[PDB]
RNA sequence: GACCGAUAGUGAACCAGUACCGUGAGGGAAAGGUGAAAAGCACCCCGGAAGGGGAGUGAAAGAGAUCCUGAAACCGUGUGCCUACAAGUAGUCAGAGCCCGUUAACGGGUGAUGGCGUGCCUUUUGUAGAAUGAACCGGCGAGUUACGAUCUCGUGCAAGGUU
RNA sequence: UAUCCUUGGGAGUCAGACUGCGAGUGAUAUCCGUAGUCGAAAGGGAAACAGCCCAGACCGCCAGCUAAGGUCCCAAAG
RNA sequence: AACAGUGGUAGGAGAGCGUUCUAAGGGCUGUGAAGCCAGACCGGAAGGACUGGUGGAGCGCUUAGAAGUGAGAAUGCCGGU
């Protein structure tokens, strides 16, 4: 008989600089704290992740060639609707958005999983709005 | 002598139905579906009592790991510590203890680093 | 059954194609198999009766049910004589008359009585004597009876 | 409470429950005006049900007017007589010719 | 074109939400008439708040 | 605060409360002991490496009966194979008076 | 009578070879039950009437004329829990919160969330099928009897057995 | 290692499917021999996938060790 | 006790549960039987009790015997919706 969580939990709150760091080893590690894999209190059917914070977003780093040959399609659901963008485009013009999708596509589906999301806040450049919660800093261990 | 056979159908019918109490829509009225899904809902016990023993395990090494890894050791390494510094024989549901006593937990991390170097 | 029941004999009328209206899953229709006449009786060889009735009159005899007395006359048909004369002895439940020839006035005085049933030595029989609790019998009728036997 | 009920009134139900949706819970006074204002067939039958239950529940318990409410008021359905229509080509059609039975309480509030 | 199966309950239930009527016009007795309808007459007396008619 | 093992299952115990475990073979009223003290907590913790030397918990026993029925039923579609049985679990139950480190 | 008991038993327990169908030969149904006794609801109220509410008879009126009992499908009234960001052979295992309190039992109802999960029968080498069948509920509906042949088991007698 | 014979009582089945391994064809764009599985077999891996790989379900447990396959996040483990 | 075993279609073998009638004994009902309704009880399955409501006069237990012997499917038949 051990113990689930139901609401009597504490969301603690990391502010994360994505500057140099890659792609993909930085999404992996930000969803995995999300999920609230890294505290012994985890449990499936219960949120008990904490609330992440991203700052300067439009200096992430890609490697090889993909800055110019990795694309991202979109469907309208009209007869001949594909819209596609390369990801410098991306980079340049909507930085938040690419790492809002690399961060969704690595989470489950479902409810939970769509309530989860909500608790990321990504911002361009070095400045956020979120002072009242006294914000921790947090390197990436991984 | 002429058996008519009557009050053995209705008694035997009205059982399943009791047993389909709560089921949406028709399906706990008609005799045919209820008899239908009382059927189905009766192996799909038996494919759960077998899977609840082995998603219970899941849940106790993910607490273990994220408990280990707030000591700096890993899931892999502190089991090979603790299977090597003598045996300690603890099932992974009583080593959740982590969750409640967290200061036994590292003493028995801090056993098994040393034995581990 | 299917042949013996008035009417039928034409089709009815994408339906299933019946073809009688007397077929057995039709609302009047024939039986199938079912009761017919006939008659439940077979016979043993002889030595086994005989055998049998030896083992249901010493079975009485094992445990002291068979009264035996000198004679038994009766000089007018009457129903209290006879009650009388069953009380005097320690009957009290059903019982079997056995005498040798037939007596009239015998039989007719304890016919109406509820568990008395009253048979000459040449009417015995298993059933009988092993339905009946208590067996009275006169010693002329226990001689007849040993020389058939 | 005094207790109206009319059995067998040639009227189908789902027709009659359209207005008795109206007049439910409601004072005396106000659902006798809403009857008299709506122009369907089920309402001269309910009004004189409503009327008949005012009547009993003001002589036989010794009851006020001017403090009744609808407490209670449903329609049930009842015997169903069926006639044949024929239509073309030599076939025949049913027709369900419905009843229903009509209940009204009413109680001091 | 037939119905392809029969629809539950639920489905019915659902199809009737908006298939109900309407609570009348109400408005104030005419020469103490009986409850008569917005813009006509009394029941009592074809009054109209009072000014009879018919 | 101790660690037994019983049963071929491990429980943890602390004096006052009452457990269900495996069927132990004894009447009800008298006293068992379990030797298999795994760990032992509060206040001074000990760690014995199979077991914790010179440990036993005592426990008596007041009950000895079986579970709510489970009624297993299996079947195989359109093979014509059904089973169906009954179940009823026995257990013992046990209250700790004396960890008895 | 180790025969039936109103879908059974004659087609027909009831104004039955009737009603109905066909030019005609001919085919051919459905339909039993108030109460021991009519003592079958005088009288009052709403209502045109039908139908109700009192009073009365009666052991029972929730036995009031298709009238003993009154199941299921189907139609409603009130209420405890849940439900308007959600993808579904809807069930099963885990599980908060809320409401109750039983043939006292490691109790009952509801259920946010997480995992798994392509109905039943028939046939085929193989079916989730876009291969067949069933709108739902209820009743009826399929390995028997007679005479012969051979084998197993049981009992009686036994170089004899048996009508 | 425990299967084998003879007699007697009952059957059902009657020219199946796919995948490896060795010979002969359409046009090596079906044939025979041999072994396995499905038919009559659930569980784990091949994303889903009767015939491929591992392995044979009397029932219960919130105990442990492994096979094929795996250990950044979906999703347990470098 | 100690060992060993328990997937399964067509099939072969064995042990059991229920319904109506008959034979003997034993006994329950107007202080409320058969039937119907509800419930959190008992057996390894087919199944069996115990309380409360309705119902208003017939039913069951132990041992044997005889069968018009158990229904989800036949574009099954009749009726109701």
């Amino acid at each position: 008989t051990p113990m689930a969580n139901a609401s009597t939990i504490e969301r603690k709150w990391l502010v994360v600089d994505a500057a140099g760091k890659t792609l993909g080893r930085l999404s992996s590690e930000v969803a995995a704290i999300l999920r609230g894999k890294h505290k012994p209190t985890y449990t499936p059917h219960v949120d008990t992740g904490d609330h992440v914070i991203i700052i300067n977003a439009e200096k992430i780093e890609l490697t090889g060639k993909k800055l110019t040959d990795k694309i991202y399609y979109r469907h309208t659901q009209h007869p001949g609707g594909l819209k596609s963008r390369t990801a410098l485009e991306m980079r340049t013009n909507y930085p938040e958005k690419m790492l809002e999708l690399a961060i969704k596509g690595m989470l489950p589906k479902g409810s939970l999983g769509r309530q989860m999301f909500k608790k990321l806040n990504v911002y361009r450049g070095s400045e956020h709005p979120h002072e009242a919660q006294k914000p921790e800093v947090y390197e990436l261990r991984g | 002598p002429r058996v008519k056979g009557g009050t053995v159908t209705r008694k035997r019918r009205k059982k399943v139905l009791k047993l389909a109490k709560g089921y949406f829509g028709s399906k706990h009225t008609l005799y045919k579906v209820a008899n239908q899904q009382v059927m189905k809902s009766g192996n799909y016990a038996f494919r759960d009592r077998r899977q609840k023993k082995r998603d219970f395990r899941k849940l106790w090494i993910t607490r273990i790991n994220a408990a280990a890894r707030m000591n700096g050791l890993s899931y892999s390494r502190l089991m090979h510590g603790l299977k090597l510094s003598g045996i300690e024989v603890n099932r992974k549901m009583l080593a959740d203890l982590a969750v409640n006593d967290l200061t036994a937990f590292n003493q028995l991390a801090d056993a098994a680093k040393a034995q581990l170097n | 059954n299917r042949s013996e029941v008035r009417g039928g004999g034409r089709k009815p009328w994408g339906r299933a194609r019946q073809g009688s209206i007397r077929s057995p899953q039709w609302r009047g229709g024939g039986v199938v198999f079912g009761p017919t006449p006939r008659s439940y009786s077979y016979k043993l060889p002889k030595k086994v009766r005989r055998l049998a009735i030896k083992s249901v009159l010493s079975s009485k005899v094992i445990d002291n049910n068979i009264i035996v007395l000198e004679d038994l006359t009766l000089d007018t048909a009457k129903t209290k004589e006879m009650a009388a004369i069953l009380k005097g002895l320690s009957v009290e439940k059903k019982a079997l008359i056995v005498t040798a020839d037939a007596n009239e006035a015998v039989a007719l005085s304890a016919r109406n009585i509820p568990g008395v049933t009253v048979v000459e030595a040449n009417g015995i029989n298993v059933l009988d004597v092993v339905n009946h609790e208590k067996l009275l019998i006169t010693k002329a009728a226990v001689e007849k009876v040993e020389e058939v036997l | 409470q005094a207790k109206a009920v009319a059995r067998t009134v040639r009227i189908a139900p789902r027709k009659a429950r359209l207005v008795m949706d109206l007049i439910r819970g409601k004072q005396v006074g106000e659902a006798v005006s809403i009857l008299n204002l709506t122009p369907r067939a089920a309402s001269p039958i309910i009004e004189k049900v409503l009327k008949s239950a005012i009547a009993n529940a003001e002589h036989n318990y010794e009851m006020d007017a001017n403090n009744l409410v609808i407490s209670q008021a449903f329609v049930d359905e009842g015997p169903t007589l069926k006639r044949f229509r024929p239509r073309a080509m030599g076939r025949a059609s049913q027709i369900n010719k419905r009843t229903s039975h009509i209940t009204i309480v009413v109680s001091e509030k | 074109a037939v119905p392809f199966r029969r629809t539950s309950k639920m489905k019915k239930r659902l199809r009737r939400t908006h298939f109900k009527l309407n609570v009348p016009g109400m408005t104030e007795c005419p020469s103490c008439g009986e409850m008569k309808l917005s813009h006509r007459v009394c029941k009592a007396c074809g009054s109209y708040n009072g000014k009879d008619i018919n | 605060y101790a660690i037994i093992k019983t049963g071929g299952k491990q429980i943890k115990v602390e004096e006052g409360q009452t457990v269900y475990i495996e069927k132990l073979a004894a009447e009800a009223g008298e006293t068992v002991t379990f030797e298999d003290v795994l760990f032992v907590g509060g206040d001074n913790v000990k760690v014995g490496n199979p077991t914790v030397e010179g440990a036993t918990v005592t426990a008596k026993v007041e009950k000895q009966g079986r579970a709510k029925k489970i009624t297993v039923f299996r079947y195989k579609p359109k093979k014509n194979v059904h089973k169906k049985q009954g179940h009823r679990q026995p257990y013992t139950k046990v209250t700790i008076e004396k960890i008895n480190a």
